[PDB]
């Protein structure tokens, strides 16, 4: 019946500096507000309790304070590590609600996506189905629109794409979407094409190949 | 030191039953109070149940009253969930979490977690399509690991020798109810013509392994 | 229902004390998750097997709010009084 909210929902700062998160709770929860980390892929681990208490193996950079309906955890100096997802938790009252997370993004300069277009394979095509696949790589920030077109009229409907977590190294993103129609289908169309518009580029960029 | 570690995973059609469990070690599991967690693909944490050291208090989400039943053997070392009548909405990673203290959160150790899919499509290996290089400097080639079911899969280049340059990204839900994903490397230009590359995939649910050379 | 305190959580507010009227009185207050049922008992001091607190107070809880006043009778002799990992040693006159 606690509702726990988490402000702002993505972070973006660079290395070395100083990230703040907000945990707002819709009733007083007193001193009873838990922090936790979360990297990609790996499970949460319990960095804060009793509102201000590290818990063990914790480094000094990360505090935290507040009390009753407000609560802040600072992240001083961050370091590679520390960018992740991190969640609050109430457990002054049954039952322990945990907010909806803030994400820790590293903040870099623009760069433009390289664009490469995979036309499918005869393998998958003597299968009756065919995908075509256009990777965006490595470019920030993470908004980028990926729009197809065949013989030059934009589709809709017939595409999914996915984004890759921030590259450790140099804090980039890539995505990959792929159009798929039937091989009849396919085989009617000539000219293949993505066109990518993203903040680093001056216009959008189109990479494209004719069928055969 | 802490362990935990669950199992009982896997894909369950909606409308029956699975049950979980999380086995302990490392520490006197009988000291402590243990929850249930969820995690569904994307989403955030979801508290689940909540068993006291004794077994005499248990407590759940209104989300899973009356379908869940949380226990534990403590001369086993275990801690069980009972899920009945399964939704589509149950799907989730589950995670054991530990309680520093009788009963109550915060949760000072977490085990991996299991992956709880419930779904009715059938389990299937995945085909795996090159994805070839072709027309500064350098070339991208992948693989299109394609209508496999359930996650997760695992995919390598070079049997782990390839790591640099690598991006294998979230797999896609299909209309089709079965998931696709596409790993990609970026190499020179001057290696196509000169070093071989294999992806391995490994689809574990299936019992599938495939390596695809990759070639212009 | 309600789970019963985090037995870890408890301290005394007032400790045991007679209450005037043949019972013993006290007070604890509690850090952990409510609402929830306080974990009271008491036993003769080398027979900690059988519980010997008498409960006014029957069903003695923390609320989101309040709680926390417990109140019990005792046997005569020696005896050791138990809120959660609280403890008190008490002799009670016959």
């Amino acid at each position: 019946e606690i509702v726990m909210t988490q402000s702002p929902a993505t972070l973006s700062v660079s290395p070395g500096e100083r990230a703040t998160l907000s945990c707002w709770a819709s009733q007083s929860v007193s001193s009873n507000l838990a922090w936790y980390q979360q990297k990609p892929g790996q499970a949460p681990r319990l960095l804060i309790y009793g509102a201000s208490t590290r818990a063990t193996g914790i480094p000094a950079r990360f505090s935290a304070s507040g009390s009753g309906t407000e609560f802040t955890l600072t992240i001083s100096s961050l370091q590679s590590e520390d960018f992740a997802v991190y969640y609050c938790q109430q457990y002054n009252n049954w039952p322990p609600r945990f907010g909806q997370g803030t994400k820790v993004e590293i903040k870099r300069t623009v760069a433009a996506p390289s664009v490469f277009i995979f036309p499918p394979s005869d393998e998958q095509l003597k299968s009756g189905t065919a995908s075509v696949v256009c990777l965006l790589n490595n470019f920030y920030p993470r908004e980028a629109k990926v729009q197809w077109k065949v013989d030059n009229a934009l589709q809709s409907g017939n595409s999914q794409e996915s984004v890759t977590e921030q590259d450790s190294k140099d804090s980039t993103y890539s995505l990959s979407s792929t159009l798929t129609l039937s091989k009849a289908d396919y085989e009617k169309h000539k000219v293949y094409a993505c066109e990518v518009t993203h903040q680093g580029l001056s216009s959008p960029v189109t990479k494209s190949f004719n069928r055969g | 030191q802490v362990q935990l570690v669950e199992s009982g995973g896997g894909v369950v059609q909606p409308g029956r039953s699975l049950r979980l469990s999380c086995a302990a070690s490392g520490f006197t599991f009988s000291n402590y109070g243990m929850h249930w967690v969820r995690q569904a693909p994307g989403k955030g944490l979801d508290w689940v149940a909540v068993i006291s050291y004794d077994a005499i208090s248990k407590s759940y989400a209104d989300s899973v009253e009356g379908r869940f039943t949380i226990s534990r053997d403590n001369s086993k070392n275990t801690l069980y969930l009972q899920m009945n009548s399964l939704r589509a909405e149950d799907s989730a990673v589950y995670y054991c979490a530990k309680s520093p203290t009788a009963i109550d959160p915060p949760f000072d150790y977490w085990g991996q977690g299991t992956l709880v899919t419930v779904s009715s499509a059938s389990t299937k290996g995945p085909s795996v399509f090159p994805l070839a290089p072709s027309s500064g400097g350098t070339a991208a080639l992948g693989c299109l690991v394609k209508d496999y079911f359930p996650e997760p899969v695992t995919v390598s280049w070079n049997s782990g020798a390839l790591t640099s340059g690598v991006h294998t990204f979230p797999a896609v839900l299909q209309s089709s109810g079965l998931y696709s994903l596409s790993s990609v490397v970026t190499v020179p230009s001057s290696s196509l013509g000169t070093q071989t590359y294999i992806c391995n995939v490994n689809h574990k649910p299936s019992n599938t392994k495939v390596d695809k050379r990759v070639e212009p | 229902t309600y789970t019963m305190c985090d037995k870890t959580k408890f301290a005394w507010k007032r400790t045991p004390t007679d209450s005037g009227h043949d019972t013993v009185v006290m007070e604890v207050t509690f850090s952990g998750t409510k609402p929830c049922r306080i974990p009271v008992r008491a036993v003769a001091h080398g027979f900690p097997d059988v519980n010997v607190a008498m409960l006014i107070t029957p069903n003695p809880t923390i609320e989101n709010n309040g709680g926390g006043f417990i109140e019990m009778q005792l046997p005569p002799g020696d005896n050791i009084i138990y809120v959660g990992e609280l403890s008190h040693q008490w002799f009670q006159k016959g």
